[PDB]
C-alpha cells in the first residue's frame, strides 16, 4: 500500500529484507561462473512476480 | 551502504505525486492517506500501519535520512550473513 | 536432446483454469461457509485434489521401476548427455511449479484477506494455496529428484545434500500451515510480515535456494562432457 | 459474513449495535448511500481482548465495491484509529459512494487493536452501473483538483518500466556471452578472468554512472516539480464524545439463564424494577446482533435485515405493563432459527458459556429505555 | 535549550505550563532562588508518548550548576516518580541553590516514562561568586553533621589506591623478568614451566590471601564504624494532589485553524460562549509555552521571558466585552517572531498537522479563566 511507504519504518526494512536473497545467489553466481548479475537477476524474478 | 542508501531516493519520483497534502473534511491529509481512507481494507484497519508518528526523542524532520543510513549499517551486516549462507547452499556435499 | 514435454508444459492451461474458475466460482459463491453453494464449488474441490493428488504423487513416483544400471558416465556425450537434458527438462518443469505455487498464489492469498476474508476457521484461496499448488510443486520436485537418483551417473553416490534442500524443504511449509493458522488463532496478526507466525515458511523460500547446488553439480559432471569440443 | 465463525461468547459480550439506518439499498455507481446508529461498548469486555484503547471504525465489504467517502463517531471525521471508554455510547455515521457493480452484504465493524474484527449486522445493498463510470475528483491544497482514481499513474508506469528495462539491459549485455559452462570450465582451469575484460569493466562504470546521475537529476525535477509535499499522516484522536443517555430506572437483574441443547431456544429469569414514573414493557432484546422482538409491544419499521430479525422471537410469561414500582420476575424465552443459523448454539464449544444482551422498554407514550443484561448461560441438555 | 528541536506538534499537545513565577533573576553561591507555577497534562495525549504513570518533575540545566534543595507537586515533596492523569491541573514548586558561577538558562521539565523530556520555559539566571564556597551542610539520622560535598571523600580515594596499588605490584612482580620473547620460545620448545616456579607460585598464594583476608577485616570494620545503613530508597509516589479548579463557563469551539507558510502567524476562528455571569475577553493564547497577549485587555507582570512574550502577539477580529450568553464567532491571528525562531513553524514537517493551546478570558472585575483549545492546523501556502 502506498499509505504504508513512509520515511521511518518502509525504509528501514525495505532494504534490510530485500539484500538477502541478492547476497546468497551471488555467493556461487560469481566465484564459480564469475557471473556478474545475480542480484539484478533477483531483483528482476521479484519485481515481475 | 549503497542498498541502505540508494532505495528512498530511487522511490521518491514514485509516490511523491502522491504526497501533496489535502483538506479533507477538516483534517489535513495526504493524497496517499486519502487512498488508504477510500478504498476500503476490511482486513487492514488503520491502526496496524507501522508508520512514522513522531516522539519527544524524534527531531522536525530526520527521519528518512536516518532510517537509510540505519538501514545501510544493518545491510553490511546482513550481505556479510547471507554470502556464508549462500556459499552453503551451493555445496556440492553428499549424504 | 530436447524440444518434446518441455513445450508439452501443460501447467499453463491447469492454472489457468483455476486463476478463471476463481474469480468465477469463488467470489461470491465462496464467500461463505455456509453449507449449500460452499461445499459444492470449494469443498469437493478440497477432497477430490486431495485424493488425486495423493495417488498422482504415488503413481508418478514410480523412476525406481524403471531405475537400472546407470553406468552413462562410462557412455559417451549421447546417452548420458541425453539423459542432462531429460533432467533439466524435469527441473523447468520444477521451477514453473514453484513459481506459480510460492509466488503466485502465495501473494494472491495475500490479497484475499486484505479485502475481505478474515482466516478464521477457512478461505477458499485456501483451497488453491496449501492444498493444490505446494502438493503440486513437490510432486514435480519429487520426480526430478528421483529421476537424477535413478537415471543419472554423478547421482549414484548417496543423496546429494543441496537436492534434498530444493525439495523436502520446500515442503516443509506445507506442514508448515500449522504455524499459520495457529498463529492466526490464540496468536494472530492481521498481517503477513510483523507476524513471526508466517516466518515459519519464511523459512522455507531459503531452502528453495537449493537450485545452487543442483546447478553447480549438473555443472561439473556436464563441464567433462563438454571439455574435449571446446570450439 | 464471517462472523459465523468468530466464538459465540465473544460477539456477544463485546459491542452492541442499535438504532442502525441504511439510507438505501439499491445504489447506482457514483452515488452514496450512509449507515448510521449507536453501538455501546459492554463494561463486561472479554479478558484476551485489549480494551479498545486503540480503535478504528471499519467497513466490511469484499474489497472496495464502495470507498468511505467519510465517517463520523458523535460528529467528528475520523481517518485515525479513535479510543473509547468500556460501558459507553457512541454514535456514528458512515457515507459510502458505489464503485463497483453487483449485490453485496455490507457490515459496520470496528477493528480493535490486540482484539480483533468486531462485525455488526450486514445488509444486501445491490449496485447498479459500470465500473467505469466511477470518477472519484478531489481538489488540493494548491487546486489542482484531480482524479484520485487515476492520479499519477503513468508516472508509476514509466518510471518502474524505465528501470526494469535498465536492468533488462545490463544482463542482456552478458546474456550474448555463451555463460555457465565455458565460464566454469574457465574458472576451474584457474582463467578467472573469464569475461571481466576492461571493456566489460568500463561498461560497469557506466551503468553505475548513468544510475547514480538519473537518480539526482530525479529527485531535482520532483522538487522542483511537485513543490509542496507532507509527510504521510498518523496518529490516534483520543477526544472521542460519548452520549449523555439518561440512566435506564427500569432495572433488570438475572436470576438464571440455560438454553436447551439440542434446539433454538434460550430461557431467561428476569426479575424487573420500574422505578421510572410511568409503566412499561418489554419489547425487544438484541444480543450478538440479533433481535427478538414481541410483536404485542413492538414491530420494527428500520428495514432491518430479515435474517437477523425475530418478530415474535421474544416470548414473555406476563407482559402486562409494568406499573412504577412493582417490581416483578418473568420468564422469558427468546427462540429463531437464526439461534442456529448464526452458530449461537456453538456457546457449547466456548470455554466460557456467558452471555450479554440490550433489553427495550417502551411506555404508554412510546419511549424506549435500553437496559443491559448479562450472567451465566447453563446448556439444559435434553 | 534543545525545546526548538522537538517536534512542534508534541510540545503544543503534551503539558502547558503557566502561572510562572521565579524568585530571583540574581543569585550568590550558597543562595536559594525558587520557581513555581502550575501545569495542565494535556487529555489529547500524543500516541507514541507514554501515558504518564511515571513522571518525574526534573530542572533543566548544564549540569550542577545549581542543587535541587527541594520539590513539590501539590505540596508533597516529590524525590521519587510520580503519577499524572490527564488532563488534570498541578501546583508545582522548586527549590534551587546556586553552586556555580556564571549565566544559565533555568528551564522546569517533566520526564515521563515511555516517553521522553517535556521542557517548560527557560529562564536566564546569573550566578555569581566563586564555587569554593558552595557548602552543602546535612544532618543524619545520627546526627552527625556532615558536608555533603565533600563527605567520604578520602575513604574513596584511600581505598581505589590501595587496590590500584595492590594490582600494580602483581604486575611488577612479573615485569622485571623478560617477557614475550623468552616467553614464547619457552612454550614453543616445550618448556612451558618458563617462569612459573614455586616461588612465583608461593607469592601468588600470598596475594590470594592477603586479599581474601583484608576484604574480610574491611567488611568487619566498616559495619563496626557505621553501624546504620538502610538501602538505596526509591519507588514511585502514585498519591499526587491536582486542583479543584472551577469549570471555565466560557466554552471555545475552534471552527478552523491555518497557518500561512511561509510566515510567522496562524489564524484560528473561534465560536465562544460566555455561560458565565460576567462579561469576558480574550487576553492571551498560550501555546508551546510562548504566549501570545492582547496588549488592549492583559499585559504581563511575571517578567515573563522576553524571547517567549508576545506582548501585542494576539489579534482578535472583535475583542468587544463578550457580555453572558451571547455565543460569537471571531478570527484570532496570533502572531510573533518566536512562531519562527522556536521552530513552531517546523508543524510542517511533523506527521501530525494539528496543535493545541491555553486560553485566558477576563472579567471585569479582573479574574481570569483558562480554556483548552485544540484542532488540526491547516499549512495555507502563499
Ligand atoms: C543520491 C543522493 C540524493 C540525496 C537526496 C536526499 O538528500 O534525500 C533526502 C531525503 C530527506 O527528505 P527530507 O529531509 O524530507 O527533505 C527533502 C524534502 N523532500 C522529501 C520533499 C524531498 O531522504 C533521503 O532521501 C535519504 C537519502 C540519503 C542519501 C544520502
Ligand atoms: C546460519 C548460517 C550457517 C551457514 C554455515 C555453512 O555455510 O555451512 C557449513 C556446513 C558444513 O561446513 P564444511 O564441511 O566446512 O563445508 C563448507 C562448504 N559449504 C558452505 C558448501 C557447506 O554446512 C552445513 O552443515 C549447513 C549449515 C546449516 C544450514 C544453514
Ligand atoms: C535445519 C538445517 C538442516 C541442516 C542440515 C545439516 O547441516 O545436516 C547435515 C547432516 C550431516 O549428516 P549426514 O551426511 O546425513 O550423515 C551421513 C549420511 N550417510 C550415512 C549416507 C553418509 O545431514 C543431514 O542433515 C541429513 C539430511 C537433511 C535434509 C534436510
Ligand atoms: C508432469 C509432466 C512433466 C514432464 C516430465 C518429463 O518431461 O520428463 C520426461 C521423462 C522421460 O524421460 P526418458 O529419458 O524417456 O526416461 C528415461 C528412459 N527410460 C524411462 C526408458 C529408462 O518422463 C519420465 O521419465 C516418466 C514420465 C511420467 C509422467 C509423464
Ligand atoms: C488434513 C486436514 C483435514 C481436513 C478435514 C476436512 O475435510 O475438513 C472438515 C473439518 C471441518 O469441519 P467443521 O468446520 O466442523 O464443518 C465443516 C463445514 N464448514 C465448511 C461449513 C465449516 O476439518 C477439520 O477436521 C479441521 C480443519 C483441519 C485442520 C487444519
Ligand atoms: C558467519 C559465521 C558462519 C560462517 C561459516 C562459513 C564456513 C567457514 C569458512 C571456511
Ligand atoms: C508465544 C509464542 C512463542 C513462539 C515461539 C517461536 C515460534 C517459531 C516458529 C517456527
Ligand atoms: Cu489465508
Ligand atoms: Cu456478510
Ligand atoms: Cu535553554
Amino acid at each position: 500500500w502506498t499509505d504504508w511507504k513512509d520515511r521511518r519504518l518502509w525504509v528501514t526494512v525495505a532494504p534490510i529484507v530485500s539484500i538477502t536473497f541478492p547476497a546468497a545467489v551471488q555467493a556461487v553466481l560469481w566465484w564459480r561462473y564469475r557471473i556478474a548479475w545475480g542480484a539484478t537477476l533477483c531483483v528482476l524474478g521479484l519485481l515481475l512476480g | 551502504l549503497a542498498w541502505g542508501l540508494l532505495f528512498y531516493p530511487g522511490n521518491w519520483p514514485i509516490i511523491a505525486p502522491l504526497h501533496v497534502p489535502v483538506e479533507y473534511n477538516g483534517m489535513m491529509m495526504t493524497l496517499a492517506d486519502l487512498q488508504g481512507y477510500h478504498y476500503v481494507r476490511t482486513g487492514t484497519p488503520e491502526y496496524i500501519r507501522m508508520v512514522e508518528k513522531g516522539t519527544l526523542r524524534t527531531f522536525g524532520k530526520d527521519v528518512a535520512p536516518v532510517s537509510a543510513f540505519f538501514s545501510g549499517f544493518v545491510s553490511i551486516l546482513i550481505y556479510f550473513l547471507w554470502h556464508f549462507f549462500g556459499s552453503w547452499f551451493g555445496s556440492e556435499k553428499f549424504v | 536432446k530436447k524440444n518434446i514435454i518441455a513445450g508439452a508444459s501443460l501447467y499453463l492451461v491447469f492454472y489457468a483454469w483455476v486463476r478463471w474458475y476463481e474469480g468465477v466460482y469463488g467470489w461470491s459463491a465462496g464467500l461463505d461457509s455456509f453449507a449449500p453453494e460452499f461445499e459444492t464449488y470449494w469443498m469437493n474441490f478440497l477432497y477430490i485434489e486431495m485424493v488425486l493428488e495423493v495417488l498422482v504423487a504415488s503413481v508418478l513416483w514410480g523412476y525406481i521401476w524403471k531405475s537400472r544400471d546407470r553406468k552413462v558416465m562410462s557412455i559417451t556425450p549421447r546417452e548420458e548427455l541425453r539423459r542432462h537434458f531429460t533432467h533439466w527438462t524435469w527441473l523447468m518443469m520444477y521451477g514453473i511449479a514453484i513459481y506459480f505455487g510460492a509466488s503466485y498464489f502465495t501473494e494472491q492469498d495475500g490479497t484475499w484477506h486484505q479485502t475481505i476474508v478474515r482466516d478464521t476457521d477457512f478461505t477458499p484461496s485456501h483451497i488453491i494455496e496449501f492444498y493444490l499448488s505446494y502438493p503440486i510443486y513437490i510432486i514435480t520436485g519429487g520426480a526430478s529428484f528421483l529421476y537424477a537418483k535413478t537415471r543419472l551417473p554423478t547421482y549414484q553416490q548417496g543423496l546429494s545434500l543441496q537436492y534434498l534442500v530444493v525439495v523436502v524443504g520446500p515442503f516443509m511449509i506445507l506442514p508448515n500451515v500449522g504455524l499459520n493458522e495457529w498463529g492466526h488463532t490464540f496468536w494472530f496478526m492481521e498481517e503477513l510480515f510483523v507476524a513471526p507466525l508466517h516466518y515459519g515458511f519464511v523459512f522455507f523460500g531459503w531452502s528453495a535456494l537449493g537450485v545452487l547446488g543442483v546447478i553447480n553439480i549438473e555443472l561439473g559432471a556436464l563441464s567433462k562432457l563438454l571439455k574435449k569440443d571446446l570450439a | 459474513h464471517g462472523e459465523k465463525s468468530q466464538a459465540a461468547f465473544m460477539r456477544m459480550r463485546t459491542i452492541h449495535w442499535f438504532d442502525l439506518n441504511w439510507s438505501k439499498d439499491q445504489v447506482s455507481v457514483n452515488e452514496t448511500m450512509s449507515i448510521s446508529g449507536k453501538f455501546h461498548v459492554f463494561a463486561g469486555w472479554p479478558e484476551t481482548v485489549d480494551k479498545p484503547e486503540v480503535a478504528f471504525l471499519n467497513i466490511g465489504i469484499p474489497g472496495p465495491v464502495f470507498i468511505r467517502a467519510g465517517s463520523w463517531i458523535g460528529g467528528q471525521l475520523v481517518p485515525r484509529s479513535v479510543s473509547l471508554e468500556l460501558g459507553e455510547t457512541y454514535e456514528f455515521k458512515v457515507l459510502l459512494k458505489a464503485r463497483r457493480p453487483g449485490d453485496w452484504h455490507v457490515h459496520t465493524m470496528m477493528n480493535v487493536q490486540g482484539g480483533g474484527p468486531i462485525i455488526g449486522p450486514g445488509k444486501w445493498v445491490t449496485i447498479t452501473g459500470s465500473m467505469g463510470d466511477f470518477k472519484n475528483p478531489i481538489t488540493t491544497l494548491t487546486g489542482e483538483t484531480i482524479d484520485l482514481e487515476t492520479y499519477a499513474l503513468d508516472g508509476v508506469y514509466g518510471w518502474h518500466l524505465f528501470w526494469y528495462l535498465l536492468g533488462v539491459a545490463w544482463m542482456v549485455y552478458w546474456c550474448r556471452k555463451p555463460v555457465f559452462i565455458p565460464r566454469r570450465i574457465a574458472v576451474d582451469a584457474g582463467k578467472a578472468d573469464s569475461l571481466i575484460t576492461p571493456t566489460d569493466k568500463k561498461v560497469g562504470m557506466a551503468f553505475a554512472a548513468g544510475t547514480l546521475a538519473i537518480v539526482a537529476v530525479s529527485m531535482g525535477q520532483a522538487n522542483e516539480k511537485y513543490p509542496v509535499t507532507t509527510p504521510l499522516q498518523a496518529g490516534l484522536m483520543r477526544g472521542i464524545k460519548s452520549l449523555e443517555l439518561p440512566q435506564p430506572t427500569v432495572s433488570v437483574k438475572v436470576v438464571d439463564a440455560s438454553y436447551r441443547v439440542p434446539g433454538r431456544a434460550m430461557q431467561m429469569t428476569l426479575e424487573i424494577t420500574n422505578n421510572g414514573d410511568s409503566a412499561v414493557r418489554l419489547a425487544e432484546f438484541n444480543t450478538a446482533s440479533v433481535r427478538f422482538l414481541d410483536a404485542d409491544v413492538y414491530e420494527d419499521d428500520t428495514n432491518y435485515p430479515d435474517d437477523l430479525l425475530a418478530e415474535e422471537g421474544l416470548s414473555v410469561s406476563d407482559n402486562s405493563p409494568l406499573a412504577p414500582g412493582e417490581t416483578r420476575t418473568v420468564d422469558v424465552t427468546a427462540s429463531d432459527a437464526a439461534w442456529e443459523v448464526y452458530r449461537l448454539a456453538d456457546l457449547i464449544y466456548d470455554p466460557d458459556s456467558r452471555f450479554a444482551g440490550l433489553l427495550f422498554f417502551i411506555d404508554e407514550d412510546g419511549n424506549r429505555q435500553m437496559t443491559m443484561v448479562d450472567a451465566p448461560l447453563i446448556p439444559t441438555f435434553i
